[PDB]
């Protein structure tokens, strides 16, 4: 199983932000999409998961062609999406969000589902918040719950969009352990982020976009040490 | 599971529209009548004297309006694009709207049929149209769900205006087709049971989206 | 300009909810008058000009307390205040698009509301409210409603004040506000505050009062007690 | 030229979250508030600026009993705020937001505001975003706009809650440079984020909270030299 994106394109109202950027995630490979501010990284994610009408491109897994499938029929097959924006349920509780995503996993028993959710709540150090609702939280708790219910559905491959926004550097390490555990268990994670020091520590290959130009792609050591990456993105 | 959210906004909009004019019109009788005349069965009559037919029609109105408010304030909080990101469908929202729409259809049946003796007595002193209300409440709960796919990008009343406008172009034509003929077994042009199934395909072609 | 921003948002939501109320109350009376009487054009054009004068002060609350609710949902009014702004948004922003828009109704209610339903009064010959100038009450009371239509004429000050007092329930929120629970109680709050305002008409002229301050009787007190 | 918070306490519906983290900010100072999630950070900013009520509290700018003064009164007395949540005027533009903040200052002139908006658009690199709609931004783009928006009101004191949420490191360098410029211009700043290696690298001193208790204090040198921060927050 290998998800591959081909030749993506978008021009919002004349402003072109995506111009022929083709990415790939293999069978269980942590892939980076690190780029500067406003560089269409979520816009690439929009087109890959099929939120918006792209101009031209191909989202082909090469065992399926999902170039014009909707949001769900490519995510029903195992391609998960995590929104950058604050996308938690607003009124349901943490246990409610987790068990509502896990209600839809119709391949287990509900006791095993609740045991899975107890693994989740113990796992993200959030289990004391079983009672609190969605908007009765803050930024870190919302990100931990969003990642928890997104990883709860267990797609074949997942596209993360700044999971490390407003979280303390210890839960970053927790999510690092969980991402590496699931990559060992066969999940190919694509991620954009801006916490560079704790982002490059987990990656395996790194598509590096700028304006619609893939200015680098390689091992995170030479991604750190490239003089054009240090020109465009690091400084 | 958003049926509590739709029912909450539903009761909100029904409460607003249940106040909005006939509470003034009940004030105009009762609030001056503590010095003028104090009966029970004059001020008590204004319920069935003012709101049989407004309460008959106001439930598809508050129905589609509250569902549009709730589902729009799921898309603009970007959360049904997580529900729908978990391999869901619009049809699960259609089933949720069907649960809400049968909760609204039973209130429709309450405020026509069982109060029929009460309404007929306290007002008097088309049965095709009477059974139109099942699909009249199913159509808009079927129809708001695709049109309110609108996102945080340009989300405004460019869908709320067709949501009201199609309610209008349906309902005034339904009253014009009820206007012909008469009452009971009097036979008009038989098209009042056709036009809702005509708009069925209107609520289907912009919804199924193949 | 944030004044232009909140003015444009409330100025469009007032049009949308105004269309909802007006183009629903037309089809309220249309169906049962076509059931009773036995050509929708002049029926709608008679229903509309004495509904856009009626429901607009009852749609300002489903305007500036709903569109501003969606505005406050994104946490923008707290940033307005935190950037150096105050309660001045209510008066010096929302009235900037309220008093022209209710100035429309207080112009229509003389220009083409009464005389524009007078064509329906003319059409009553083919078919099957105390609204006149200052000279009507002079020989109406002399031969009662001692300038009770001072309220119906100079409504828009109290029409402003009834939402000036109610809008503090939305720009003073609790932040644990789902808004579909609380702004409807905030609307029903001020709902009576322009209706019990009116049914208390004879409550001060039951002993005798100059109607200048006898058609202002809780309205002068509402914005007095409601400055925050 | 001096502010000191005192006696701060809040109980969100029975459960207490803050117990007397009495902080201090002075003019010409860059202060941090690092700590884990749920540690009364955003709650403390709410109690200072006026978004929530309190249990006890004393807010004095050199004589001031603004401790019971409301949200708009405190922001008139000179406390600036930036929200954790995304807080942009949606349908406006970036120039519209900056000029609309400049319309609040009715003490400058109609040319000075244009000059200041031009300076801020040059510094935040958002000149090519001047045409962009408010809600048409993307994450850290919007956060740079919100930072410049807090700058544009220009009070004597500014309290910043996660201004480094998903922003590119070159613009982090630029924002840190502007904060150093305003500190050299004589302003008081209370920042918090979870960017350790740039939040401590700018702060004159910092506060360390944990679940409502100010479990440490001091200059970021001894914050790094503190052993208990890796025990709770740092890692």
């Amino acid at each position: 199983a290998t998800l591959t994106a081909k030749n993506l394109a978008k021009a919002y109202k004349g402003r072109r932000v995506v111009e022929d950027v083709s990415l790939t995630v293999n069978s269980g490979e942590i892939v980076g999409l690190l780029g500067p501010n406003g560089a269409g990284k979520t816009t690439t994610f929009y087109m890959v998961v099929g939120i918006v009408p792209r101009d031209a491109g191909n989202i082909i897994i090469d065992d399926d062609d999902i170039s014009l499938l909707p949001l769900h029929a490519r995510a029903r097959r195992g391609i998960g999406y995590l929104p950058q924006e604050a996308s938690i349920f607003r009124r349901l509780s943490v246990y409610d969000n987790l068990m509502a995503v896990l209600q839809i996993r119709d391949d287990l028993s509900a006791e095993q589902r609740e045991d899975r959710a107890n693994e989740l709540m113990e796992e993200f150090h959030i289990e004391h918040l079983r009672d609190s609702m969605g908007q009765s939280l803050s930024g870190g708790e919302r990100r931990r719950v969003e990642i928890a219910r997104a990883l709860a559905a267990n797609p074949k491959f997942i596209l993360l969009d700044e999971p490390f926004a407003g979280v303390d550097p210890i839960s970053v390490i927790d999510i690092k352990r969980i991402i590496e555990h699931l990559r060992d268990s066969g999940l190919g994670v694509l991620i954009t982020d801006h916490n560079v020091r704790e982002t490059l520590a987990v990656c395996e290959r790194a598509y590096i976009v700028s304006q619609g130009h893939l200015i680098a792609h390689g091992t995170p050591t030479e991604i750190l040490q490239d003089e054009h990456v240090k020109r465009v993105y690091l400084g | 599971y958003l049926v509590r959210e739709t029912l909450k906004s539903q009761l909100a909009i029904l409460f607003i529209l249940l106040l909005i004019f006939f509470c003034q019109k009940l004030v105009r009788i009762l609030g001056a009548a503590v010095d003028g005349d104090i009966p029970a069965n004059l001020v008590l009559s204004l319920l069935g004297l003012g709101v049989p037919e407004m309460a008959q029609l106001i439930l598809p109105l508050s129905l589609f309006l509250g569902l549009l408010m709730t589902l729009g304030k799921l898309y603009t909080e970007s959360e049904i694009t997580v529900m729908h990101a978990c391999g869901l469908s619009k049809a699960v929202l259609v089933k949720a709207a069907m649960i809400l729409a049968v909760f609204t259809a039973i209130v429709a049946a309450v405020n026509v049929m069982w109060a029929g003796p009460w309404s007929s007595r306290h007002q008097d002193e088309e049965l095709n149209w009477r059974i139109t209300l099942v699909f009249t409440v199913f159509m808009m709960a079927l129809m708001v769900v695709p049109l309110s796919v609108v996102n945080p990008r340009q989300g405004r009343v460019l869908s709320m205006l067709p949501a009201m406008l199609l309610y209008l172009l349906f309902f005034l034509i339904q009253t014009s087709l009820k206007s012909n003929g008469g009452k009971g077994k009097l036979d008009p042009t038989l098209w009042m049971w056709t036009v809702n199934l005509i708009y069925l395909a209107l609520a289907i072609v912009l919804n199924l989206w193949d | 300009v944030l004044d232009r921003y909140i003015g444009k948002t409330i100025f469009t939501t007032i049009m949308m909810t105004l269309f909802m109320l007006v183009s629903l109350s037309g089809i309220i009376k249309f169906v049962d008058q076509l059931k009773k009487a036995g050509g929708a054009g002049m029926y709608t054009l008679l229903s509309v000009p004495k509904d856009v004068q009626i429901f607009f002060p009852m749609a300002a609350l489903l305007g500036a307390l709903l569109g501003l609710g969606m505005l406050a949902q994104r946490s923008e009014l707290v940033v307005m205040q935190a950037s150096g702004f105050t309660r001045m948004q209510v008066a010096l922003s929302v009235m900037k698009t309220a008093i022209p828009l209710v100035l429309l109704t207080m112009a229509i209610g003389e220009w083409v509301a009464p005389q524009g339903e007078q064509m329906a009064r003319n059409y009553r010959a083919q078919a099957m409210p105390d609204a006149l100038s200052i000279s009507g009450l002079h020989n109406y009371v002399k031969y009662r409603y001692q300038l009770n239509m001072w309220s119906k004429i100079f409504q828009p000050l109290s029409v402003a004040v009834m939402m000036l007092m109610a809008l503090s329930f939305i720009f003073g929120p609790l932040r644990s506000v789902p808004m579909g629970v609380r702004v409807v109680t905030g609307i029903s709050f001020g709902f009576v505050f322009y209706v019990l305002d009116q049914i208390f008409g004879p409550l001060t002229l039951v002993y005798g009062i100059p109607p200048i301050i006898g058609a202002l009787l809780p309205s002068a007190s509402f914005f007095l007690i409601s400055l925050w």
